[PDB]
């Protein structure tokens, strides 16, 4: 279950 | 002290939005006053009020169970209802029943805050839509705080409304009235409490959004909001919000557009067995399909209009579901590159290999894909 | 193998019937399909009640399958109303309905238990009339009570005539029907699981509903009592347990009597209530032309409405346990209740009345009476 | 609250 590629985040 | 008289409807609407909106603390204060009645509810995270017209006989103020005076006015037959405070005592009477309630001293209570400046007006429906568009996506984990919101970025006449709990990202923008051209503003404020106020029935015609103006946005810590006699503050969450804008592609590997209400029903149908459900794109069909052999599979095959080489990518039925139900559209489409990254989703109302151009829209719910087993 | 075809529509009907009375061995969380002729049969047991639900189908080919009960349900309710074909290859069933196609893990038949037997049929009536009674009386059981008498309802047959009676030592519901004998002295009387029973009524509705406990010497002797009708059969196992005698506390006279409208006591008593000592009591002052109704005490709150009452005899103060009076005022199913007081602590009876001095005044007939016990003034 | 006079029962 990858998350979002949110930087920070993920 | 306090006498007055009003319409069990107007004086429930009144008690509603404080409670829809919320030992001291368990009370609702009432005050009566040349300009009618108010309705006051503290707590230290959301404060409500509610001014309605109502006979003030005599003037004054009193302090009661906030959850005992809902449950009344709430079941009151539609008649007028008469409030007497006779001592620490207060009487409700309406048509033949009589209510004697205690009652607690007034000046015990907190006083509410005081909102910021407005900042700006819209709609009251299109306020309420665009809340419950972007509210579904919020985390809801208090140890990721800084998924817990809803963003709200304002500049000028453009508005942006923000929420992501990092598998999902809804963002919505529309345009409103603002107390100034250059008004800028980006605040976080709990996603709960606000999609709670969206949809407490402020009623009329306008929500006014208060979070001061120029550069003393946000300074307060609270966000404002008021209309048709009612308004309730709300702490803002101190947590940055991702940058989400670059996330946006521009340009998709293949674009799937669909039948809204069909995939969510066949969605519902084949998830019955799961987790994740499976996607399999081709030239005007998908077959979505879920489950395993071990505890069974469904499969269905649905039309689509698709442009591109196939892909087979696969979702979180239930993030996919409520994503669909964020649209409010008859139709959908689906920006795709590979079965590893985001998918976007946008509302489409009823060429050649690629890559195609994003269509700019005003709501987008960007979700991540699961991996295939 | 079995392979059939039929409408969605009559396939959920059937299996949700199965699932709603069902509703330990995990080959109890399967439910078996047969087909043969030209029907298809829907089989559950639990080894305390059992159902089986027939319906046309078309059979390519007979045989016999058992998937999961809870899957098949899920499924069935959530199809478009299409023709489903089913067909069983391997250890698997194939379930295909439009555009949609379910494949299923099977269990083998031989380990479904065989269902239990019905006794022959003792009489039948009409399934609106069975669903109503079951439900007016059912109220007043002590579902889920630790003391498995009070988790019955009591059935008496005698002839043409059946009362049906429940308890909690609370509230006693009774309520007498007729219905079509299988002979005209038939006699018996059973006690049937409450909650099994008042799930069979709900579902059951058709016309006819048929009751089997058997004839003869030999009435109740099989320990089950079988219901059916519209395609539909069930078993529930009897209560081994005696029934406490409840005529002698139905009284030939009150010493006053109470008429009034149903609608709006159960409303008043809704409001009062809001204010009601963890809802412990409500309190009825009866007096000539008015009742007060009141709840609650200084601390909390208080509240108190006046209804008009058709009142008879001296003025009389009674509480109830408000869930206790609007459960039998629900039970009524009529536009007024009359309440029959001896006083004294003694119950109050309730019985429906319909819209159109000094005493004692003679009780009034009626096919279903509500008896229930004041609470003491606090 | 007293029971129903049921015999046995209360």
């Amino acid at each position: 279950v990858p998350t979002l590629p949110l930087v920070p985040x993920g | 002290d306090l006498t007055f008289r009003l319409l069990r409807e107007s004086f429930a609407d009144a008690v509603s939005w404080v409670a829809k909106n919320l030992p001291v603390l368990s009370g609702v204060l009432l005050t009566g006053s040349d300009n009618g009645l108010t309705i006051s509810g503290f707590d230290y995270e959301v404060s409500a009020e509610a001014q309605v017209g109502a006979e003030i006989v005599s003037p004054g103020s009193v302090l009661v169970s906030g959850r005992l005076l809902s449950d009344i006015t709430r079941a009151l037959p539609n008649k007028p209802v008469d409030v007497h405070v006779e001592g620490n005592r207060v009487a409700l009477t309406c048509g033949n029943a009589r209510f004697s309630l205690p009652t607690m001293p007034v000046e015990d209570y907190p006083t509410l805050p005081t909102l910021p400046e407005e900042t700006g007006l819209l709609p009251a429906e299109l306020f309420a839509e665009a809340i419950s568009q972007v509210a579904i996506a919020a985390g809801r984990d208090d140890t990721l705080p800084m998924l817990t919101g809803i963003r709200v970025e304002i500049l000028g006449e453009t508005v942006v409304l923000a929420a992501t709990d990092r598998f999902r990202l809804a963002v919505r923008e529309l345009k409103w009235s603002a107390s100034s051209p250059d008004i800028e503003a980006a605040v976080l404020v709990p996603a709960k409490t606000l999609a709670e106020a969206a949809k407490a029935g402020i009623g009329g015609s306008d929500v006014r959004l208060s979070l001061g103006t120029g550069p003393g946005v946000g300074k307060d810590g609270l966000l404002g909001i008021s209309g048709n006699g009612k308004r309730s503050t709300t702490r803002l969450l101190d947590a940055e919000f991702p940058k989400f804008r670059q996330l946006l592609p521009t340009e998709h590997t293949a674009v799937a557009t669909m039948d809204v209400a069909e995939l969510i029903e066949a969605i519902k149908l084949v998830a019955l067995v799961a987790a994740q459900v499976r996607m399999e794109f081709a030239d005007g069909s998908v077959r979505l399909s879920a489950g395993a052999d071990d505890v069974g599979r469904a499969e269905e095959d649905l039309v689509v209009d698709y442009a591109g080489e196939p892909l087979t990518i696969a979702f979180n039925p239930t993030y996919l579901t409520d994503g669909l139900s964020s649209l409010r559209s008859e139709r959908v489409s689906f920006g795709f590159t590979t079965a590893g990254k985001p998918a976007l989703l946008r509302p489409v109302s009823g060429n050649g290999n690629g890559p195609f151009p994003a269509v700019s829209t005003d709501y987008v719910y960007l979700l991540m894909p699961v991996r295939l087993p």
